[PDB]
DNA sequence: AAGCAGTAGAGCATGC
DNA sequence: TGCTCTACTGCTTCGATATCG
DNA sequence: AAGCAGTAGAGCA
DNA sequence: GCATGCTCTACTGCTTCGATATCG
């Protein structure tokens, strides 16, 4: 019946990183998110979207306690997406250079999803995560939030960028990373997200690690949306 | 050629004996011939309805022909199968039809010889079309129509050769006088019996052979050859209606328009836009933009590499496969390259993969070219011609995903009795014959409408199985197959 | 697509 | 305050219509 | 332009 | 040096049939 999808997107400075000859990861995330919300607006289906950005300059957040919860803003609640939720995507040239964390948008989106299921029946809770994974982590409480992810039975898809280990353009059935797009911070990021995904849902979390190259190549954004035929 | 229609003259022997019942009480050979001719017209009126069909009785008393010969009387003329001509034809049945034959033309005369073939020749000469095949189908029994004069025999075998050279071929359905294969006599020179193929066997068929597209195969850069994409399984359907004015039964020449800008006045097509509303607002285009937003490629097949025949799973399916062939009409020297690529693809079990655009503005479409090789013996059996096959391939949103979440097994004992049941129902499948009941009953409905005979000839339903010839065929193992482990158990 | 059938246009030969 | 009719109804498959080679 | 079961609003109790 | 007279060949459009996409 009614779908309630949520996007959470890193809009950080490194996400708007410099171009060695290819593209910005910010513009790649923009192309992918325009493809998805473009299909789910032009298909006239009865779903609602809510989107959260992290890596901004200000914090107009419903919860900003201290040093944590910085540069996170709920753009829009669960709405049938019109062209306003597409021009908020398109007319947003600013990346807003002040980057804080990457795990905050999941718990803020979970809190507002709980606030958004107010007498409105929903069968799916799918949240898609774009993160370049360049900032440091935050490890205050982990098993309580992993327990909430487990008990609420929500879905978390993970778009990592092109760095997965000739002319790499966007996606052409060629290479994922051109020659080297990784470092120590990206290494610990990839291993900690593999650990969380495997330990929560299993080997499908190894399959739910999608690169920005191939997510434009294939249909991998639409999952657990349709019904029996 | 392409539009060269088939011709057929029926030539019937009505001279001395067949009008009589050959001193029998069963079926006169004259009635046999009229039933066979009527069944051939009834078959070709919907089987091949552009061909030419004439009918000529010889040996009768009075005569009419364009040549003005004695005792040769034509009935119809070279044209299509017409319902009014077969309703003229069906009046020569039984004793009353035999007497109608008598009062109309009268049987019995000094029947001559090859001048009847001359009348057949002038009947073929005056057509104003093109004809592929010329067949004279002679319906007779006897053996010696030149039993006294030898010059008549020499003239007969001269005029038959004069029909032999310019492309007119005859066969005679030899009427068995006692009902057997007896007369092994000396007309194997004139000719190049069984009549069931003339009696029933072609109730639904159509004759056509078209190329469907004539494209180019390019090896992704500049290397171009020609190919033409023929069709094999086209999913035929009944012909569509025609509007008609029920007073005089004439069609009514439909014309339509768009008008009325809420005042009065036409709109020639230059002042209409093409719109799509999406909730609140509109999106307006022009007709040329809404036809331009699907344009990707030149028409043809661009090659994108090679894959073996094994890893493409031939159950992925959305459209029937077509069939390529290497013409030498666009480029020259293409059958050489395709034969070389085909034998190397065969001896390395590999298949081509391509991107395909049929027409001058069509979005692109991925196809798989899988080879095949022919087969031929002394009997000239033909199940495969030597080309490729274009398996169409789905992209991404053709496949749905079923809910899948059940898994419960049982004991491996029912597989033996089910093997016994499937071996009980084991047979060779077919080569033809599972005909469509809806189209066939519609055919016979139209037959009985245009001929007002009696009734709908109820078509036998071959698509239905034979439950009487299946249940007692398998026997009393169905109770044990039902109640070994699984009765519903209440 | 397939067949055909009808006319436009260019080049040789002529005239003032 | 409790279980069958009922208005809808999304879909699905021919049947008529229009385009293109 | 026609049917087939699925999913929430009415009628007698 | 300019205008006309005459033929043949290749381009081009029409007609019929069949297949495909579309709209109810």
């Amino acid at each position: 019946n009614k779908a309630a999808v949520v996007l959470c997107m890193d809009v950080g400075f490194t996400m708007s990183n410099s171009i060695p000859g290819i593209e910005s990861p910010f513009e790649q995330a923009k192309k992918v998110i325009t493809m998805f919300v473009q299909r789910q607006v032009f298909a006239e289906n009865k779903d609602e979207i809510a989107l959260v950005l992290f890596g901004t300059d200000g914090t107009d957040n419903p919860l900003s306690g201290g040093d944590q919860y910085q540069n996170i803003t709920v753009h829009r609640h669960l709405m049938l997406p019109d062209f306003d939720l597409l021009e908020d995507i398109e007319s947003k040239i600013q990346p807003g250079s002040q980057q804080a964390d990457f795990l905050d948008a999941l718990i803020v989106s979970m809190d507002v999803i709980q606030h958004e299921t107010i007498g409105k029946k929903f069968e799916k809770r799918h949240i898609e995560i774009f993160t370049d994974l360049s900032s440091r982590f935050s490890k205050s409480q982990l098993d309580i939030i992993i327990h909430s992810l487990k008990k609420c039975d929500i879905s978390l898809q993970f778009f990592l960028p092109f760095s997965l280990g000739g002319p790499f353009r966007l996606g052409g059935h060629g290479p994922s990373f051109p020659l080297k797009g990784i470092t120590e911070q990206q290494k610990e990021g990839l291993e900690i997200v593999k650990m969380v995904m495997i330990s929560l849902e299993g080997e499908d979390g190894l399959d739910e690690i999608y690169s920005f190259s191939e997510s434009l190549r294939k249909l991998c954004v639409f999952k657990k949306i349709e019904r029996h035929s | 050629k392409y539009s060269g229609r088939d011709s057929l003259i029926f030539l019937v022997d009505a001279s001395k004996a067949m009008f009589e019942s050959q001193s029998e009480d069963e079926l006169t050979p004259f009635d046999m011939s009229i039933q066979c001719i009527q069944s051939v017209y009834i078959s070709k009126i919907i089987s091949s309805d552009r061909d030419l069909l004439a009918v000529v009785f010889y040996g009768t008393e009075k005569d009419k022909n364009s040549v003005n010969f004695k005792n040769i009387y034509v009935l119809q003329e070279l044209d299509n199968p017409g319902a009014k001509r077969i309703l003229e034809l069906d009046q020569f049945k039984g004793q009353q039809g035999q007497k109608r034959f008598q009062d109309m033309m009268g049987h019995g005369s000094d029947y001559s010889l090859s001048e009847v073939l001359w009348v057949c020749a002038n009947l073929f000469s005056d057509v104003q079309f093109k004809m592929s095949h010329k067949r004279i189908m002679l319906f007779t029994n006897e053996d010696n129509p030149h039993g006294n004069d030898s010059a008549k025999a020499s003239r007969a075998r001269t005029k038959a050769g004069d029909l032999r050279d310019t492309g007119i071929f005859l066969d005679l359905m030899h009427l068995k006088k006692p009902g057997g294969f007896d007369i092994s006599l000396f007309y194997r020179d004139i000719i190049s019996s069984k009549l069931e193929d003339l009696l029933r066997k072609v109730r639904a068929k159509e004759t056509r052979k078209r190329a469907l597209s004539r494209l180019k195969l390019k090896l992704n850069k500049d290397i171009v050859i020609s190919v033409g994409i023929y069709n094999l399984v086209q999913k035929a359907l009944k012909p569509p209606p025609i509007k008609l004015y029920r007073e005089t039964n004439e069609p009514v020449k439909t014309k339509t328009r768009t008008f009325n800008t809420s005042t009065g006045g036409l709109l020639l097509p230059s002042d209409t836009k093409r719109s799509q509303i999406y909730g609140s607002r509109q999106i307006i285009l022009e007709k040329e933009e809404t036809e331009e937003l699907k344009r990707f490629d030149d028409p043809g097949l661009m090659l994108m590499g090679f894959k073996p025949l094994v890893l493409l799973k031939k159950h992925h399916y959305l459209r029937p496969s077509l069939f390529v062939y290497p013409e030498e009409s666009l480029v020259i020297g293409s059958s050489t390259l395709f034969s070389a690529l085909l034998i190397k693809c065969l001896e390395k079990e590999v298949a081509a993969l391509c991107r395909y655009t049929p027409r001058r503005n069509i979005p692109p479409y991925f196809v798989a070219l899988v080879p095949q090789e022919e087969e031929l013996d002394d009997q000239k059996i033909q199940v495969t011609p030597p080309g490729f096959q274009l398996v169409f391939l789905p992209f991404a949103d053709d496949k749905r995903k079923m809910p899948f979440t059940e898994k419960i097994m049982a004991t491996p004992e029912q597989v033996g009795k089910m093997k016994a049941i499937v071996e009980k129902l084991r047979f060779t499948y077919r080569s033809d014959s599972f005909e469509n009941p809806v189209l066939q009953q519609h055919f016979r409905n139209l037959e009985a409408l245009a001929l007002d005979l009696m009734e709908p000839e109820q078509a036998v339903d071959l698509t239905l199985p034979k439950v009487e010839a299946m249940n007692k065929r398998l026997g009393s193992l169905v109770d044990e197959f039902k109640e070994l482990v699984y009765p519903p158990d209440y």
